[PDB]
């Protein structure tokens, strides 16, 4: 359960992200299928080479997804209802995949926010994009 | 090239939205569509080797009544007796016959669902591909409209949400485009509107066949397991005559 | 590895297990419990309620052919890398099925084993089961590592 | 999310357990030892001999904890607020033990409940017993 | 399990990394996103809070022994199974540290990486060092 | 046998009540206490073959300093090359002196800490199987203070709970048999509950002894290290010299 103060590090990190949040989302997923190839077989029809459209693509729609989920911290289950469905009925993607793409947002972060990602606000993303997994995975 | 013909008024904004919305869930459709088909091949690698031993098992239990045979040559010549241990020898190589028969069957049909599957993939892509660079051209044109000189366009594609139709089929996505006819014979969409209707009907019809020739391999490798069974049983039937006679004519 | 007097409890109620059904009621049940591995059996026809799924002659059959790769593993436990050698190669470099979900299906088979001997599936066999499906769970993902 | 259909399931099994709350609860735990004895560390100072009476207390004290649990099932998180906080700050049990001690539960209910832990059952209970695990590992942050 | 042209480019970016105080950067960073696995270091003070847990000496300490560790398995890449054999014997027949916290570690310690190389850390370099820091989880968790 | 003085009023229930509780608590207490000095003593096996392979790395220094000595031999006491490697083997061996010291030093500690764990878990059990026991016997003392004639008496007893204290320590116990004089002097329980009282500040005693012996362990091999990293350097230093000839 976020606290106040989690809440506070989610929104300010998630706030330096801004402008170059469809960069990283493509970044996360080229970082996933190359760190577990087996999460590709979910996107047989993708073109996944080095920085593709495709992936560009659906990077913008993660990280949207994201922004909307940090807009609304408090009612976050509401905010994605309707992937909770999409992921869980549709796509029937594995639970134990959210946790790795959820640690190569953590490895996007990192990289690219030096001083913003510090002990404190680590455990803040992680507890964060942990309860966007929660949420994910509530329909199976 | 972008699309010429402007969104006239407020309920043909309203079918470009959904429009924009069908073409975006084109994406999701085709990947749900060929994922299962893939699992498939997947397993033709597998399923032929299960067939090559059954084919070995045959050769061993056909090898294992030659030579039951072979002993007993020179202990009954045109006699009454061993007439008898003949027969299931003859029955064990009808047998293999038939496993060989099925051998080949499973061998075609592991060719064909991996002509099928490569086929269905570049369907896959290519419905895709298709789908999110007309969707691109279909946002455009609602971007002007939010711009245009008409007050109930300009309020139609402000209120127009950017979705995604997590239902979409080669039917309700036709429903849509038929909503809008100067879109879809449009020359600057056209052809690519025409593309993904065909690419969809057609990925639907290879990921069937691989369905089908899955249940024809499976039907085989079965009818080649029925078959060492009675193999086998018949070269331990008769071959059993083989080790209760050491005898000399 | 499993101790000799565990061995022996192992392989005495295995020999009772109706092998015929017994396959089938652990892989409908995985199916019904965490339905996210139905992805993997869409050809399978009518998995849509527990009962469809049970009664689904596709399931009790091809149950009938997993169970029969844990009662080949159950024979050579000193061996278990190289009896599922073959399947690791299907699971794992072909179909891309997450390791959990063979462990999944191990707990299952622990649950339908309980639900049909009962009060004989005492806490120390339990534990002997466990080791036995955690083995076969390994040696079905030794192409992961 | 426990759906009406779930909750009645999990009633009405746990309905049918009754007076042998205590029983099944020092099986469970009996179990989990014998299957995971990596989970005996946290009782250094019991007596984890078979049929032990520290357990068979054990025992009763995590049944009826559940027990609450069932009768509050549409209020879970405050129901057992307490012990989400004992088994958190106090004992420090790594969350993927809570894992093992479910499961052994379930052995447990499909062991005695012939009849009731059916696979519609069997899903609902483990949904439920996944529940009680999230509430208890709440506040490790 | 690594390929040629990822065993240059982990030995590569490992030589650059400050063995003084890297270790206790991942090992702080675990106490603090995950705390259950404070119960082993009871004995180390003060570890109250981010900052007192970061401060502590032990932490930085122990963290310098354990990165020591990693710097092995990284030399050591053909045969893991072996390297970390006695830390084995330490981790699971005494201590009885869960496989998974070893897994939690590995990723905190790619976080770290990535945390300090920034664009330097690409994602074919992460695919390679997620391989290490897995077989370092699997040779440690070999006694199980 | 059961606790034969019976509850006078409704303030001396709520002291049985809390009494129980309290009782009930000292298992979850010594459990807390008695584990992080069994992970100290996970530790021990360890760090002894750990310190037995400095010494192997030491005697080994020693052996190529040794050696290194004994080539350079044929020479006169007066050859600034020829002192060196002599000057640098002796205090190659001086340097060993104080790792085989420092070893000894961690053999006995060792030894210390299994002797304390092995000892501190009977105290732990000991503590919890008493406090076990003797919760029973009250709380069969307030289910016949639910039965009780006085109706205040009747009732405290009834809206008395049946809970576990989970913040008990050897001073909150004291202090809440010190609130039932007549309880805690009952012969049934009197010796349980002062052995209680002493098997919870022995636990105490145990587990912060175990924390001391590790620090003092701990000292020893990073000091029988220094020395290490002073013998080998001292004995690389004459094998320089040694090559030289
Ligand atoms: C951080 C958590 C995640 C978020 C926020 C997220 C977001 C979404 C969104 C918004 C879409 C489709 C929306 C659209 O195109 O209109 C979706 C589609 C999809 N997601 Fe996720 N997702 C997450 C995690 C996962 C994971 C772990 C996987 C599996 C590896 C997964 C695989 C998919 C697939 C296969 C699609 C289908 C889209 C297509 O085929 O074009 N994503 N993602
Ligand atoms: C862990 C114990 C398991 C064993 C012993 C096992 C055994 C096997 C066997 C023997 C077959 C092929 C038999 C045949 O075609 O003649 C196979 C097929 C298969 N297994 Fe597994 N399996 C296990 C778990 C898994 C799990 C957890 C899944 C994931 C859902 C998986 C998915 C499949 C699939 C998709 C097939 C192919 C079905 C087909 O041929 O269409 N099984 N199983
Ligand atoms: C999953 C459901 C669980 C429930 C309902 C539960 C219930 C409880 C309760 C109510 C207590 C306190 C007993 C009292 O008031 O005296 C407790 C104590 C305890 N629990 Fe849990 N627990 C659960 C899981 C866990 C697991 C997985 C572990 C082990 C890793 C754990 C280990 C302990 C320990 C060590 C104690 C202290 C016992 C003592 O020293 O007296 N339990 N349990
Ligand atoms: C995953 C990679 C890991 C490596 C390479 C590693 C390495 C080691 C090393 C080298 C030591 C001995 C240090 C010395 O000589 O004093 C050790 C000790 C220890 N490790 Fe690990 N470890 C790992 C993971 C774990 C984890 C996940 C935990 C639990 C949270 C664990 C808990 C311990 C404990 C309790 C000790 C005893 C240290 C002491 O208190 O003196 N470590 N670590």
């Amino acid at each position: 359960v976020l606290s106040p103060a989690d809440k506070t590090n989610v929104k300010a990190a998630w706030g330096k992200v801004g402008a170059h949040a469809g960069e990283y989302g493509a970044e996360a997923l080229e970082r996933m299928f190359l760190s577990f190839p087996t999460t590709k077989t979910y996107f047989p029809h993708f073109d996944l080479s080095h920085g593709s459209a495709q992936v560009k693509g659906h990077g913008k729609k993660v990280a949207d997804a994201l922004t909307n989920a940090v807009a609304h911290v408090d009612d976050m289950p509401n905010a994605l209802s309707a992937l909770s469905d999409l992921h869980a009925h549709k796509l029937r993607v594995d639970p134990v995949n959210f946790k790795l793409l959820s640690h190569c947002l953590l490895v996007t972060l990192a990289a690219h926010l030096p001083a913003e990602f510090t002990p404190a606000v680590h455990a803040s993303l992680d507890k964060f994009l942990a309860s966007v997994s929660t949420v994910l995975t509530s329909k199976y | 090239g972008e699309i010429k013909v402007e969104l006239e008024d407020s309920d043909d904004v309203a079918a470009a939205c959904e429009l924009r919305a069908q073409l975006a869930g084109v994406s999701i459709a085709s990947g749900i569509l060929l994922r299962p088909a893939v699992i498939r091949n997947a397993t033709t690698e597998f399923s032929r080797k299960k067939s090559e031993d059954i084919l070995a098992k045959g050769g061993a239990a056909v090898e294992r009544a030659s030579a039951a045979v072979d002993r007993v040559s020179g202990l009954d010549k045109t006699n009454e007796t061993a007439q008898k241990v003949r027969k299931a020898a003859a029955v064990a190589h009808h047998a293999l016959e038939h496993v060989k028969e099925e051998v080949e069957i499973v061998a075609k049909k592991v060719n064909e669902i991996i002509e099928l599957t490569a086929g269905a993939t570049e369907h896959a892509k290519g419905a895709k591909a298709n789908g999110d660079a007309s969707a691109v051209k279909v946002s455009n044109l609602l971007a002007r409209a939010k711009e245009s000189e008409n007050q109930y366009v300009k309020e139609a594609a402000e209120e127009c949400s950017e979705s995604t139709n997590y239902d979409v089929t080669a039917k309700s996505l036709a429903a849509a485009l038929d909503k809008l006819p100067g879109v879809k014979e449009d020359n600057a969409v056209k052809t690519t509107f025409q593309s993904i209707l065909t690419s969809l009907d057609n990925l639907d019809k290879d990921v069937k066949s691989v369905e089908q020739r899955a249940e024809e391999l499976e039907t085989a490798l079965e009818k080649a397991e029925r078959q060492l069974e009675k193999a086998e049983k018949a070269a331990e039937e008769a071959e059993t005559e083989s080790s209760k006679v050491e005898t000399e004519s | 590895h499993l101790t000799p007097e565990e061995k022996s409890a192992v392989t005495a109620l295995w020999g009772k297990v109706n092998v015929d059904e017994v396959g089938g009621e652990a892989l409908g049940r995985l199916l019904v419990v965490y339905p996210w591995t139905q992805r993997f059996f869409e050809s399978f026809g009518d998995l849509s309620t527990p009962d469809a799924v049970m009664g689904n002659p596709k399931v009790k059959a091809h149950g009938k052919k997993v169970l029969g790769a844990f009662s080949d593993g159950l024979a050579h436990l000193d061996n278990l890398k190289g009896t599922f050698a073959t399947l690791s190669e299907l699971h794992c470099d072909k179909l891309h099925v997450d390791p959990e979900n063979f462990r999944l299906l191990g707990n299952v088979l622990v649950c339908v084993l309980a639900h049909h001997f009962g009060k004989e599936f005492t806490p120390p066999v339990q534990a002997a089961y466990q080791k036995v499906v955690a083995g076969v769970a390994n040696a079905l993902a030794h192409k992961y590592h």
